[PDB]
C-alpha cells in the first residue's frame, strides 16, 4: 500500500477533488488509529501539481475541508 | 588540561547537516573527556574556527552569554532544520540498484529517519516503511513475519549476502 | 606552559585584511588562555613566521621594544587600512544573485562595514542602507516596519527560504 | 443607473484609485439609505481584472477601505 501510494504524482488536468478522493480511498485500508489527520494531510501534501503549490502553503491547512475549499476557489478563478 | 589549546577538530561552514553534527559531537565529547569548568570554553572557542566562520564569530559574539546559547547559535545559523515532507519524498526519491550492499543502505536510511519529530514513529511502521525499497534478490528470500527488529534483517542479509 | 613552543597557527604575508585579522586574533587569544608573561612573547615570536615573514623580521627586529609595537607594525605593514569613500564603492557594487542565502551575503556585508571609523553609522541606517541591495524574492515579502535589528531579519529571511 | 454599472469593466492601464473613486461616486444617485456597505463592496467585487483578483480574495477584506491598501500594496510591484 505504502509503495501504490507515491507511485503516480498528479497529473496536469485532474481538478483537485478527483485526487483528494481516491488518495483518502487508498489510506483507509491501514490498521485503525496509527495515523491521525494531521500526519496524512503531511503525507498527502507532497504530490500537488505546481499549479496549486505556488500559491496555497502548508502554514494554514488546518485540516481537509480547507484545502478543498481554498482548491476550489483557486480552480474556479481559471488558473 | 582544559585550555582548550590543543585540537585538532575543526570547522569552515560547509553548509550541511552531517558535518555540523559531527563537530558539535566532537567538542561535546572532548569536553566530557579532559574536563573544563563550563566557563573556560567560551573564552577559548574562537580557537577552533577558520576562514568564514571567523568573520562570522567577530560579528555575533557579543550574543552569546552562556556555552548552551553559542551551541544553539552554530546549530541554528548553519542548519535550518528541513520540515516533514521534503524528508518523505527525499526517502521514497531512491531505490537500492544492485553492487550495494545492506549495511550502508541501511545506515543512510536511519540518518534521514532521525530528523523528524520525536515520538510519531516507533520501530515496526519504520521497518514497514523501509521494507518496500529493497531489490529482488533479497526479497526472494526474506519475506515478512520473520523479522521483528533490524538486527535480525541485517544479519540474514548478510548470510544471504555472503553465502553466494 | 607558555613558551610558545607548541601552536599550529602561521603566517606567511598574502596581504590580505582577513587573514591578518585572523591570525592576531588567534595569537592573542592563545595568550590569554594558556598563560604569558607579557615579555616572553616577544623572546618567542620568531617562532611562528615562515617565507617572506622571517627575512621582513630580520631586518626589522631592533624597532620592537614591547608587544604592541609588534603587533602594530604587523597591522600597519600588511594592511594599510583603506579610505572612506573606496569601502562604499566597494560596497555598493555588488548585488545579490539567485543560488545565495542570506547568512553569506549579511556575514559579508557586515564583515565589510566595520573598516569605517566607529561612532559614525547606528544600527537603524544601517540596515536601510542595506536593505535596498536584495533580490525581488525574499522582497516581496519582507517589506519594511516590521523588522529593527539584523536577527529578526534574518530570521524571517530563513523561514520563507526553507518554506517553499 | 443599474445599467450604466457593470459597463465598461476596468482595463489593463487604469490604477486601482481611478476607478474605485469613480465607481463610488457613481453609486451615490441611488435613493438614500438603500444600501449598507456590505452589499455595496459585494456589488463593487465583479469587475476587478485577474491581475488584483488572484492574490485578495472575499474572505480577507472586510470594510470599504482595506482593498485599497492591499491593492495598493499589490500593485507597487
Amino acid at each position: 500500500i505504502y509503495m501504490e501510494f507515491f507511485q503516480n504524482k498528479q497529473d496536469d488536468h485532474d481538478p483537485i477533488d478527483t485526487f483528494v478522493i481516491q488518495k483518502r480511498a487508498l489510506l483507509a485500508q491501514l490498521p485503525s488509529g496509527r495515523h491521525d489527520e494531521e500526519t496524512e494531510l503531511d503525507l498527502l501534501f507532497g504530490l500537488l501539481n505546481i499549479k496549486y503549490r505556488k500559491h496555497i502553503s502548508r502554514h494554514s491547512v488546518h485540516t481537509f475541508k480547507d484545502l478543498l475549499e481554498q482548491g476550489r476557489i483557486i480552480e474556479h478563478n481559471n488558473q | 588540561k582544559g585550555n582548550f589549546s590543543a585540537c585538532t577538530h575543526s570547522f569552515g561552514g560547509t553548509r550541511d547537516h552531517d558535518v555540523v553534527e559531527e563537530f558539535i559531537g566532537n567538542i561535546e565529547t572532548y569536553k566530557d573527556v579532559e574536563g573544563i569548568s563550563d566557563e573556560n570554553a567560551l573564552k577559548g572557542i574562537s580557537l577552533l574556527f577558520y576562514g568564514m566562520a571567523s568573520t562570522w564569530w567577530q560579528g555575533v559574539r557579543k550574543e552569546a552569554t552562556t556555552w548552551k546559547e553559542a551551541i544553539a547559535l552554530i546549530r541554528e545559523h548553519f542548519s535550518p532544520t528541513k520540515p516533514a515532507y521534503q524528508i518523505y519524498m527525499e526517502f521514497f526519491q531512491n531505490k537500492q540498484d544492485d553492487h550495494d550492499p545492506i549495511d550502508t543502505f541501511v545506515i543512510q536510511k536511519r540518518a534521514l529517519l532521525a530528523q523528524l519529530p520525536s515520538g510519531r514513529h516507533d520501530e515496526e511502521t519504520e521497518l514497514d516503511l523501509l521494507f518496500g525499497l529493497l531489490n529482488i534478490k533479497y526479497r526472494k528470500h526474506i519475506s515478512r513475519h520473520s523479522v521483528h527488529t533490524f538486527k535480525d534483517l541485517l544479519e540474514q542479509g548478510r548470510i544471504i549476502e555472503h553465502n553466494n
